[PDB]
């Protein structure tokens, strides 16, 4: 942040458009460091605030994702673009939603940042927000038009990825803007499928309690309680029995929930769904995203 | 009150005075043995009213 | 300068198939001569720019009452808008309670003819106080030059 010092060498021909060997130029490593004083006087004489490297992570990028918000508040009134991609597809606005910064999403969509955005996965800035668990992220996002419909390349939507974690209070924001409970991924999986499948009781009781479909088939014909069998959820196995599920329903391999049970060799699922289940080598596994920048 | 290393999630508090039929003995087992069914257990851990 | 020729192109704020997301889509595009885009994302064939008499009457209108910022020390989509905006405001133009819903609308995604396939399609929108988009409540009036030239 040596402001006399980068207004002394610019006067000597220092050249902006240099690169690091990560791509970063100088107005990169002011919006990484927050000195804003430098990032200032370096717009003032003709740096691009969109230039990147072969990553594509533009000033705006590495000042979201290091959290400075006078970078951020600068950069985008002299043309730091939100719509912004990087290598994964990811926005500026993707960072701040998945970083829990408020804040700096204000900023991002009052300067026309989308929060339907796709990633190279078809990953949304409400998916990531809605995954990591941040309430008031996706509250602002959802006023901004984000679609809570929306589904990612295997169809996954911000409620599988709030099931897969286990967010109540996200759900609760979710299911209130009118979110459709059942969704299915692109081989049959419900929210419900992965909060079983994940072992988190609380949702699957959200759930259950917002008219979920306790007995839903994938597209080979797994139950929600079928997962909770074979990841040994013995509580899941329990409330989703109380809530209406059949231990005698076979999927298209051939397996009900407790054969899964004694596959696997869990001891306490095999003797709650023994008793429930009448007298007569696939594991299935819902989609999940990997993207990660 | 627990001198083992477990943490308290769940207190039972049953307080009375002596009438017939009453054992607080066997009430505070009734109590305890209904928590350490498995429904039950679950059903207090999801439970969000009386 | 100039006065050889130039390349205008029109975009309007819609709304997509998608996500009912507000964003631009160009519209039209000039080279001395009119191509329309069409429903398909296909461009229609050049012809000559005809005007209807209440485009040019009401151009004339809000043209007489207009907020011209010439000589704008400006470089980015992002300033621009600013700038206007404000001088809206100091013109009686748009109140101050309008300024963020419109630089939110304005600085929204400019898609073109290319992303047109990705999305489900667009239609016409209203921006709302708020800014989610509105399905218009007149009579929408199908393009004439969408039916008369990209209709192959």
């Amino acid at each position: 942040g040596h402001v006399e010092t980068v207004l002394a060498l610019l006067e000597k021909e220092a050249s902006q458009a240099c690169m690091t060997k990560k791509g970063f130029t100088p107005l990169h490593v002011a919006a990484k460091y927050g000195k804003v004083r430098v990032a200032e006087l370096l717009l003032e004489r003709d740096a691009h605030p969109n230039a990147a490297g072969k990553n594509g992570l533009t000033p705006l990028h590495v000042a979201v994702h290091h959290n400075n918000l006078d970078i951020v508040k600068l950069l985008l009134p002299r043309g730091g673009s939100p719509h912004s991609p990087a290598w994964n597809g990811y926005t500026p606005l993707h960072i701040a939603a998945k970083q829990n910064q408020v804040e700096v999403a204000r900023s991002l969509l009052q300067y026309g940042g989308s929060a339907n955005a796709e990633s190279v996965q078809g990953v949304t800035p409400l998916h990531l927000a809605a995954q990591e668990g941040h309430a008031e992220m996706v509250a602002l996002l959802l006023s901004k038009q984000a679609n809570g419909n929306l589904g990612n390349k295997s169809g996954l939507t911000p409620l599988h990825l709030v099931a897969q974690e286990g967010h109540v209070p996200v759900a609760d924001v979710l299911i209130k803007h009118g979110v459709m409970v059942d969704a299915t991924t692109r081989m049959g999986y419900t929210p419900l499928h992965v909060a079983s499948h994940y072992g988190n009781i609380k949702l699957v009781k959200f759930l259950l309690q917002h008219q979920a479909d306790v007995n839903a088939k994938t597209k080979l014909g797994y139950s929600p309680l079928h997962q909770a069998a074979q990841q040994g959820h013995t509580d899941i196995v329990t409330l989703l029995l109380k809530n209406g599920a059949s231990p005698n329903e076979v999927s298209s391999d051939g397996t009900t929930p407790l054969a899964i049970a004694k596959r696997l060799g869990y001891i306490s699922v095999t003797d709650v769904l023994k008793v429930v289940t009448d007298e007569t080598h696939r594991m299935s596994f819902p989609e999940t995203v990997d993207e990660i920048l | 009150a627990v001198e083992l290393p477990v943490p308290i999630r769940f207190l039972f508090v049953l307080l009375g005075p002596e009438a017939p039929h009453i054992d607080y003995t066997q009430l505070g087992r009734a109590a305890a043995t209904l928590m350490s069914e498995r429904v039950f257990r679950i059903d207090a851990y999801m439970a969000q009213s009386r | 300068p100039g006065t050889h020729k130039v390349y205008v192109e029109l975009q309007e704020l819609v709304m997509d198939e998608k996500n009912q997301e507000l964003r631009w889509m160009e519209a039209a595009r000039w080279v001395q001569l009119e191509e329309n885009l069409g429903e398909n994302g296909a461009w229609g064939r050049p012809h000559l720019s005809h005007l209807t008499f209440w485009s040019l009457l009401e151009l004339r209108r809000v043209f007489t009452k207009g907020t011209v910022l010439l000589d704008l020390q400006e470089t980015s989509l992002a300033g621009v808008a600013n700038q206007l905006l404000d001088r809206f405001i100091f013109e009686d133009q748009i109140r101050p309670q309008d300024r963020e819903e419109l630089l939110r609308a304005l600085l929204l995604k400019h898609s073109h003819a290319g992303e047109l396939e990705a999305l489900g399609g667009v239609k016409p929108a209203v921006l709302t106080r708020s800014g989610d988009p509105s399905q218009p409540l007149l009579p929408q009036h199908s393009s004439l030059e969408t039916q008369l030239f990209c209709e192959q």
